[PDB]
RNA sequence: UGUAUAUAGUUAAAAAUUAAUAU
């Protein structure tokens, strides 16, 4: 993650936003990909934006833990199930 | 199209805008500083400008000479290129043949005083 | 093996507002306070009989 | 004022051979030739260890370690005083053998020397790598200066400036005369007090380990209330008091007077004081670790 | 993945050979073949027939021992005219050894002076069957 | 580099330029010969019409000269234009020439003997004054 | 069954150079930043969480807020506060008190009358309690200048001879900076810190001349609060509860960090304020080598679940919380 | 086993085209070896796996057999002064020439009419005192020459 | 690839107890050895020693400054620490002149003073004037030059691609290509290239069409075995062996296979230079390309050869911008005797022999 | 012929190294170039591999029984100044 | 650096042979007998990731 | 030559002879 880091940090944050987005919308290309070009990412805060007026964004992290990294490609083949 | 190549697709007039962007607002920091004090901090000393970093030799952890090359192209420089003529070459470069057989590096010490600044080898 | 669950799952809660009652604002699971506490804006407005 | 590269008949002659840069058969070391996208400057390898490529270039975040892209603006007690905050470059691979910027240049002046009066000629002292580090011409100024020699004090030069760092076994007769040592046992104290530390430097330097001459230490036992004094003098005659500060005891009584020992052993010859021998070196620098 | 492996932009694809005919190509040939007359390397040849065989006396310059001196029989005149070819393809019969060996004419140290009146459509036919007995019994069989 | 890049033998393809390079084999680029049968896409060949056999096709450049001689219309169809009209810029210059040689090089070549009995008369009459181009290729419209 | 004529093993597809250059692991390794530090790997959530899992406290501006520097400081007036409360407590020490004063300067800069009786009862008090010493000597002397009142500064001076306490190797700086803020010119100054270098209590290394000067332009770098060159010259403060970075360091490492759980402040006052029977005291050898690369280097269990939860040290606060004003800068 | 593609780029050609021709003389190729010795090299078969003079016989040392032609005539005893090859054994030859084109970067090429040889030893120490046959410039290297004295001259 | 990594210098410890030379900390108005002490002494961390005067900096730095003029010849080299190198002035490791467009006119076989045969192609550069000088958004390093060439007439071109020309004032020139240049290289657009802009001793770079080739099988294409004479093989004197291998199903991508052979943009990287005429506009270069004659070549620089700059101080410097020729000189009057320049021996000996080093002397041919 | 090498370090930093000119018996101009006939060695020991980090170290005569004499809560040395 | 299969295995077996925290992995290094008596505790590689060393 | 019973190590020349850009 790092070593992507060294190329393009706003691409560290695209590989996330896809793969948040991919959470549902993997379905049809169309909508796979519209919403990632929705959001804007600058590794500053200067931006072309104040002729836009972003609102900020009223919002604090829910989840005080930490991240685990869990593999895409990752099965659950039972779930807890109430019929065992 | 893959994932990489699809956020540069999407990207790519997205940091043009950005830097695009900057320059057109470095013109507008161009302009409120001529009336305004000789100089802030403001990213360094705020004309369109680079400092000279004296800090580019460096002794490597290994002990190996490490210089860093910075080259600062001056805008103004460069457009007194695309209008005047170059002046004529000078007979003594393009008459003489260039040397085909670059040689190998002797080493020396410069004169009879011993400075040298390799530490040594022996 | 099955489809993976492509619901949308709801998200988590906001915080709460800072305390400032001295009521026992932080208390969850009582009696007295409903879950939510949104005392948002012109909620004030709202007033009900 | 020699020819840096040897002449065909230099090379010729020794029996070697002109390196071709031509048609030969050898690599003809040009990576770059088909992986560097774009200008390539005639720098050599301005770009191989990037990977050989010039593709992102454009994004100034890198990850960066302690002293690095980002780091600049956190208090790091080495790169705090070691770097300063605006030079911090990029990532440790992503380092800058070539930085090609745009823009006018503004090469600000060189700094110049502080409390020094301008043309004050001074005399110049030249060191160098040979002198081993136990020559007293290494620790010091270079330039001496007529604003740095104190006066009030005799000496001839400015004093030195690096002072050797080790630690002290024993308390060897450096450069002192006498070491006397007073207490006044009126004063009383059961358990680590000044009075147990300055009492077993007594013992630590009257020891049978310590090379110190035993003769030469002097005990004083006062009247008036007199904390423990340690008062070593040194060739010149100026008496030295470490100061006992609470909490102190043997080994450090024994550093300090040692380390200043090489201070004042400096000064005596500044002064002009010939200086002695030593037999001991407490800081080992005729010596390796073998096994 | 795949390549293009042809590259027809406009650069790449158009030819100036319409617009040659600007260049005198033969007449720097010659004023090419003109400047190593001049330098000493080659001296002209106008010669058809008379050259078909004659005798040079070859003194590659060769470096190892000392030049090399091969009484020879051309047999080739490979160009006909002073131009940068030359190619003579000399016999040259060295002591024991037969060496069809042809220069080219144009060589600083591989010089050569062939004289006429020798170029007989026999003393040709002379070598020939003398090469033509030495290529046959040489195949160690 | 030293040796040629492509070594002594490649066919390049239509439409390619000479790009002479030291070799030992032997490119004529240049077809001034008359009546000749060199036929192929290369310079110094004539447009080598389809046929059988590069004997049959010569059989094919008989009867179609003997013909344009015999009738100075001959509606030919396809490659075998281009490769006609060059052997009608041949004939003429084996009717220019004269020589005892020459007119028997067309006796060789045509069918009949009463055709190189008048290639010789009208043609250095008629093209006494043209010095080449003799033949004009006219295209008609509709393919067959 | 052999020689083939492509010889190597270039594979197939990774060939980009950027997200796999073509260098051996052995020699690519040892750029992977096992201390990487910029990228930051502590969120904002917890920077809040980790304050209370230390036992900190946050407390309202007046009584005291982390700076600019993020290093906690007390407000003058709630300074004295606490030393007219605490003066009588059994473990209000020597030092105590004089700090009280020095925090009382930059009020008794600002206001020289209603502030510096309270300097006085500090010293009067302080001797009480205390004999008397240099602690609350050179303070109240620093006051003193401060107050520009530099017939006190000398009115303090003559009375550590009086008292027998030779003026300490400050109670010359204390004088020098009196003699010069109060307008004074030098050879009033500097006959002070020529019987300092006499006495010994001051060493200068340099000629006398030019030391004194490296001391006056250190004691002009200072200039006084009400003056406008200088540090102290500078009002401006960093207004914060809890100082932005909770992890920040003043060492070389993270393990040499620098806010510390006041469970473990404590124990670390006590072994410098005891018998030092490892590490010598009082000297610049410091056995103890600082080695903080060759020490352990892994996330931990709290380095990614984040700090523990301990409950916030917070009042009741009966007292009404008004909120009836915004004070600010003093 | 120096080997090439045949790829339009990588081709063996004739020699006739320029230095670095083609046709490194394979395995076996029944040289005719030119000492002054017993072998009578009608036949004397190459072994290793390469032979040339851009092949640079200045590095390989390319082993070869005598596939023996044996003698012209010899006797006495059983045993006698070492010059006479056994049947079959085993050389580190030395080509001398060609039979085949072998351009040189002088643009000078040069074909012989039988492509020769002279045996060495295993320790390049030529087994034979004279040599009745010309060399080309390939040798002179202080590979071989320092004990291929010159045993004659060269083309 | 080893031995072309440079001095590896980490980020992290290009501090001050690394730099070779006094490093210096500079406050945004001047340079200074000491850090910046900020003005806000709150935002000093405690233990911090905010210095302002070190006895051992700033007498290491006064025995630099002083003894760089005490004795300067001995302190030349590092005279490039505080009088840097101008911009302009052809920087040794940063100028990158443009390339001229040429075309491949004939073959020739040249010597050197030493019996070394060159195979020299002879390019012709016929009219190579700038065209245009373009950028990528003013950007720094995406500065390119455009080069015409073969002056035509305005009809030979579409009227959409003439009409640029028109527009630039050159006279419509057949081709032209881009060259990237590093600023300081520009020339004004019109210029007229001359020949002479390459020197008889470079190392030029090399990029055209080589010669079509068709639709030619893989035994051609690339090199593949297959297929014994008259051992067998069915139908298999040519054919690819197996595609893929088994189970991948998959044809690898690249498996090479057969294919269009060569119509493709060709380069050689770093063939020297023979000769120059000057008067015919002719470059001859020691090689063979496989290129149809006509094929318009371009000529960049090689940029750096084996770990060396080309253009540096032992082995000539270029014509920076471009050669103008003086106005005292015109082409007309002199004849291609003047007009053929030469190049050094590309060969340090007759290679048709060995180096003098192997080779031996009849020293030691009288071994004894 | 000791490690074929042979320049192989040729570094020495500003700092850990000592100084710039010496000379074996002869002297230039200056009157005084009585300088060394110097040695050439090995930089201090393994440069920065062992010790990443260096402490500020001031004057030998400024370092030893570093005085404490201090303004409000900022310690004014001779030649330092830091907020104790 | 014979990998001492589990942590408590190490020993100090020399004077000089003493602990280090080679990057998250307690091991034993020694001045003397540089290499004879070094001894690492078995942990994954000092640069592992998720997916190559789980 | 270092090293010790023989003797290393950067490199260079030569050799295995060939160059590679989709909008
Ligand atoms: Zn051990």
């Amino acid at each position: 993650l790092s070593e992507m880091y060294e190329r393009d940090p706003c691409m560290v944050m695209w590989w996330y936003l896809k793969d948040e987005v991919n959470r549902h919308f993997v379905r049809k290309l169309k909508t796979r990909t519209a919403p990632l070009e929705k959001a804007w990412l600058y590794e500053d805060s200067v931006h072309p934006h104040a002729e836009k007026n972003p609102r900020p964004l009223v919002w604090t992290d829910t989840a005080t833990m930490g991240w685990r990294y869990k593999d895409p490609t990752f099965q659950r083949r039972w779930s807890p199930n109430q019929f065992m | 199209d893959s994932f990489k190549e699809h956020y540069h697709r999407v990207h790519l007039p997205r940091r043009l805008a950005l830097q695009r962007y900057i320059k057109r607002e470095e013109a507008r920091l161009s302009r409120h500083k001529g009336k305004a004090v000789a100089a802030a901090a403001a990213a360094g000393v705020q004309p369109g400008e680079v400092a000279y970093k004296y800090n580019r030799w460096w002794v490597s952890n290994d002990h190996e000479f490490v210089h860093q090359f910075a080259f600062v192209e001056d805008p103004d420089v460069t457009r007194e290129k695309r209008n005047t003529l170059p002046l004529v070459t000078k007979e003594n470069i393009w008459k003489e043949p260039q040397q085909t057989f670059f040689l190998p590096f002797a080493p020396f010490v410069r004169v009879v005083d011993y400075a040298k600044d390799p530490d040594t080898k022996f | 093996s099955s489809k993976k669950d492509r619901t949308f799952k709801v998200m988590p809660v906001p915080p709460p507002p800072p305390a400032t009652t001295a009521v026992e604002q932080r208390d969850d699971f009582a009696d007295n306070r409903g879950l939510s506490a949104t005392t948002r804006t012109l909620s004030p407005t709202f007033r009900m009989f | 004022a020699p020819a840096s590269h040897y002449t065909f008949a230099n090379l010729k002659k020794l029996g070697l051979c002109a390196p071709q840069v031509a048609l030969s058969r050898q690599p003809r070391l040009r990576p770059h030739v088909g992986h560097l996208n774009g200008l390539v400057y005639p720098l050599p390898y301005y770009a191989m260890w990037r990977g050989n490529h010039d593709k992102y270039t454009y994004n100034q975040a890198t990850p960066a370690r302690w002293g690095e892209g980002n780091t600049n603006t956190m208090y790091h007690q080495h790169y705090a005083h070691a770097k300063c905050p605006t030079d911090y470059g990029r990532g440790g691979r992503e380092f800058q053998f070539l930085s090609v910027k745009r823009g006018k240049l503004k090469r600000k002046p060189l700094p110049t020397v502080q409390y020094v009066d301008p043309n004050s000629k001074p005399q110049w002292v030249f060191k160098s790598w040979h002198n081993p580090l136990s020559a007293p011409s290494m620790w010091e100024r270079e330039v001496q200066y007529p604003e740095h020699t104190p006066a009030h004090t005799g000496a001839k030069r400015p004093l030195a400036v690096v002072a050797p760092k080790t630690s002290h076994k024993h308390l060897f007769l450096m450069h002192m005369e006498k070491v006397t040592v007073t207490v006044s046992p009126l004063l009383f104290g059961y358990g680590h007090t000044l009075q147990k530390a300055a009492l077993d430097f007594y013992r630590r330097g009257l020891s049978a380990r310590s090379p110190f001459p035993s003769d030469k230490m002097f005990l004083y036992y006062s009247i008036d209330h007199i904390t423990p004094k340690i008062e070593v003098t040194w060739l010149d005659g100026s008496v030295y008091v470490p100061p006992l500060i609470e909490g102190v005891k043997a080994q450090d009584l024994i550093q300090m007077v040692m380390e200043q020992a090489w201070l004042a052993a400096d000064r005596m010859s500044a002064e002009g004081r010939v200086l002695n021998p030593i037999a001991i070196d407490d800081y080992k620098w005729e010596q390796l670790i073998a096994f | 993945g795949y390549t293009r492996e042809r590259t027809n932009r406009h650069f790449f694809v158009s030819r100036a050979n319409a617009f040659f005919s600007r260049l005198p190509i033969s007449r720097i040939q010659r004023a090419l073949a003109m400047e190593a007359i001049k330098k000493g390397s080659m001296k002209p040849w106008k010669h058809t027939k008379e050259q078909i065989i004659g005798s040079p006396i070859t003194c590659n310059f060769e470096y190892n021992p000392r030049p090399v001196r091969l009484i020879g029989t051309v047999m080739d005149a490979h160009t006909e005219e002073t131009s940068i070819k030359g190619g003579l393809k000399v016999y040259a019969r060295s002591e024991e050894a037969n060496m069809m060996l042809w220069i080219p004419a144009g060589n600083p140290k591989l010089k050569y002076e062939v004289t006429a009146a020798k170029g007989s459509f026999e003393h040709y036919l002379d070598e020939r069957s003398k090469w033509d007995e030495a290529w046959l019994t040489g195949r160690a069989r | 580099g030293r040796p040629p890049p492509v070594m002594g033998h490649a066919k390049r393809m239509r439409f390619a330029g000479v790009d002479d390079n030291p070799s030992v084999t032997h490119k004529p680029w240049d077809t001034s010969e008359p009546l000749m049968a060199d036929y192929g896409w290369e310079r110094g060949k004539l447009p080598k019409f389809r046929a059988r056999s590069p004997f049959h096709r010569q059989q094919i450049a008989r009867r179609m000269v003997t013909e344009l001689i015999r009738k100075d219309y001959v509606i030919v169809g396809g490659a075998r234009a281009p490769a006609l009209r060059i052997l009608a810029d041949h004939v003429v210059e084996l009717a220019k020439a004269g020589d005892t040689d020459s007119r028997q090089q067309l006796a060789y070549f045509l069918h009949d003997p009463l055709m190189v009995d008048k290639a010789f008369d009208e043609y250095p009459r008629r093209f006494r004054d043209m010095n080449a181009k003799y033949a004009m290729m006219t295209r008609l419209k509709g393919r067959r | 069954k052999g020689w083939t004529h492509n010889p190597g093993h270039t594979r197939r597809g990774g060939k980009n150079l950027a997200w796999r250059p073509k260098i051996s692991d052995a020699k690519l390794s040892q750029f992977v930043p096992l201390a990487l530090v910029h990228p930051r790997r502590h969120p904002n959530n917890w920077q809040e969480r980790q304050f209370n899992a230390l036992g900190y406290t946050k407390w309202p501006k007046d009584i005291g807020f982390y700076n600019a520097g993020d290093n906690f400081e007390v407000t003058p007036e709630a300074a004295w506060r606490l030393y007219v409360h605490a003066r009588d407590e059994p473990y209000w020490g020597k030092l105590h008190c004089e700090k009280t004063i020095i925090t009382l300067l930059p009020v008794v800069e600002k206001a020289p009358k209603e502030n510096m009786e309270r300097v006085l009862d500090v010293f009067r008090h302080y001797l009480k309690r205390y004999g008397a010493d240099h602690y609350i000597y050179n303070a109240v002397m620093q006051a003193a200048a401060f107050a520009k009142n530099y017939e006190q500064a000398e009115q303090l001076f003559k009375e550590m001879e009086t008292l027998g306490l030779e003026p300490n190797a400050q109670s010359y700086v204390n004088m020098m900076l009196a003699a010069k803020l109060c307008g004074l010119p030098p050879e009033k100054s500097e006959a002070y810190f020529k019987r300092a270098v006499k006495d010994g209590a001051m060493q200068s290394v340099m000629r006398m001349d030019t030391e004194f000067r490296m001391w006056m332009d250190q004691l002009d770098r200072l200039g006084s609060f009400t003056a406008s060159s200088g540090y102290l010259s500078v009002n401006e403060e960093g207004a914060k509860p809890m100082p932005r970075d909770m992890w920040a360091i003043w060492g070389w490492h993270r393990s040499e960090s620098k806010f510390i759980s006041r469970r473990d402040l404590i124990m670390q006052q006590v072994r410098a304020r005891v018998h030092s029977g490892k590490e010598l005291v009082g000297t610049v050898y410091t056995k103890t080598r600082r080695q903080p690369w060759a020490k352990f280097n892994g996330m931990l269990r709290h380095d990614y679940n984040g700090p523990s939860y301990r409950a916030p040290t917070i009042f009741p606060d009966a007292p009404e919380y008004t909120n009836e004003a915004g004070h600010k800068a003093f | 086993i120096i080997r090439r593609k045949g790829s339009y780029r990588s081709r063996w050609g004739n020699g006739t085209e320029g230095y670095g021709a083609g046709v490194p003389l394979s395995d076996q190729v029944k040289l005719h070896c030119v000492d002054n010795t017993n072998c009578k090299h009608v036949r004397l078969i190459a072994k290793a796996t390469a032979e040339r003079f851009a092949h640079c016989r200045v590095f390989p040392a390319v082993a070869h057999r005598v596939s023996v032609q044996r003698f012209k005539g010899r006797g006495g005893g059983g045993e006698v002064s070492r010059h006479r090859v056994k049947p079959g054994n085993i050389y580190w030859v030395c080509l001398f020439t060609r039979r085949q084109t072998n351009t040189r970067m002088s643009g000078l090429q040069t074909n012989f009419d039988r492509n020769t040889c002279i045996i060495m030893n295993d320790q390049r120490v030529p087994l034979g005192t004279r040599v009745m046959y010309c060399a080309g410039r390939h040798v002179n290297h202080k590979y071989h020459l320092k004990a291929v004295v010159l045993a004659n001259f060269f083309v | 690839w080893y031995r072309c990594y440079p001095s590896l210098m980490e980020e992290k410890d290009r501090d001050m107890y690394h730099c070779y030379y006094p490093y210096l900390f500079d406050h945004g108005d001047k340079m200074s050895l000491y850090p910046k002490i900020p003005d806000n002494p709150r935002e000093w961390q405690v233990e911090q020693l905010q210095t302002t005067y070190d006895a051992i900096r700033e007498d290491k730095y006064d025995a630099f400054v002083r003894l760089r003029a005490k004795f300067p010849e001995l302190y030349q080299d590092t005279y490039a620490w505080d009088n840097p190198p101008p911009f302009g002035e052809f920087n040794m490791f940063y100028s990158v002149r443009f390339g001229m467009i040429g075309v491949k006119a004939f073959t020739c076989k040249d010597y050197d003073d030493l019996g070394n045969q060159f195979d020299c192609t002879a390019f012709w550069f016929p009219d190579n004037q700038i065209v245009k000088h373009s950028t990528r958004n003013g950007d720094v390093g995406t500065d390119k030059v455009y080069v015409g060439a073969m002056n035509v007439p305005v009809e030979f071109h579409k009227p959409h691609v003439a009409a640029f020309y028109k527009a630039a004032g050159v006279p419509v020139k057949h081709v032209s290509a881009g060259f990237p240049v590093t600023p300081d290289a520009y020339a004004p657009v019109g210029t007229k290239l001359d020949v002479r802009h390459f020197k008889p001793g470079q190392e030029v770079t090399i990029t055209f069409q080589n010669t079509d080739y068709g639709y030619q099988g893989v035994m051609f294409r690339h090199g593949f075995d297959g297929g014994y004479v008259w051992l067998g093989d069915s139908k298999w004197q040519r054919r690819p062996g197996c595609m893929g291998a088994e189970g991948q199903k998959r044809i690898y991508p690249g498996h090479r296979m057969a294919g269009q052979t060569g119509a493709s943009a060709e380069t050689y990287d770093g063939v020297p230079v023979w000769r120059i005429d000057y008067k015919n506009s002719l470059i001859y270069l020691p090689t063979l390309i496989d290129a149809d004659v006509g094929t318009y070549v371009k000529f960049r620089d090689t940029i750096n050869t084996k770990g060396y700059t080309l253009w540096n101080e032992h082995r000539g410097t270029p014509p920076f911008p471009t050669f103008i020729p003086s106005e005292e000189e015109d082409l007309s009057k002199l004849a291609t005797d003047e007009g053929q320049l030469t190049s050094p021996p590309l060969y340090m000996y007759f290679r048709d022999e060995f180096a003098a080093a192997q080779l031996v002397t009849q020293a030691d041919v009288e071994d004894a | 012929v000791r490690t074929e090498d042979f320049f192989s370090k040729e570094a020495v930093s500003h700092a850990r190294r000592v100084s710039w000119a010496p000379h074996t018996t002869e002297k230039k101009v200056g009157a005084f170039a009585k300088l060394s006939r110097s040695n050439f060695n090995d930089p201090l020991p393994v440069s920065f591999q062992s010790e990443p980090y260096f402490e500020e170290e001031i004057e030998a005569y400024r370092a030893h029984h570093r005085p404490d004499v201090y303004v409000y809560k900022y310690n004014v040395s001779p030649t330092h100044l830091s907020l104790r | 650096h014979p990998g001492l299969v589990p942590r408590d295995k190490l020993k100090l077996h020399c004077e000089f042979c003493r602990f280090h925290w080679v990057q998250d992995t307690l091991v034993v290094r020694c001045a003397a007998h540089p290499k004879e008596h070094n001894q690492r505790e078995i942990w994954l590689e000092p640069t592992w990731t998720w997916g190559k060393q789980q």
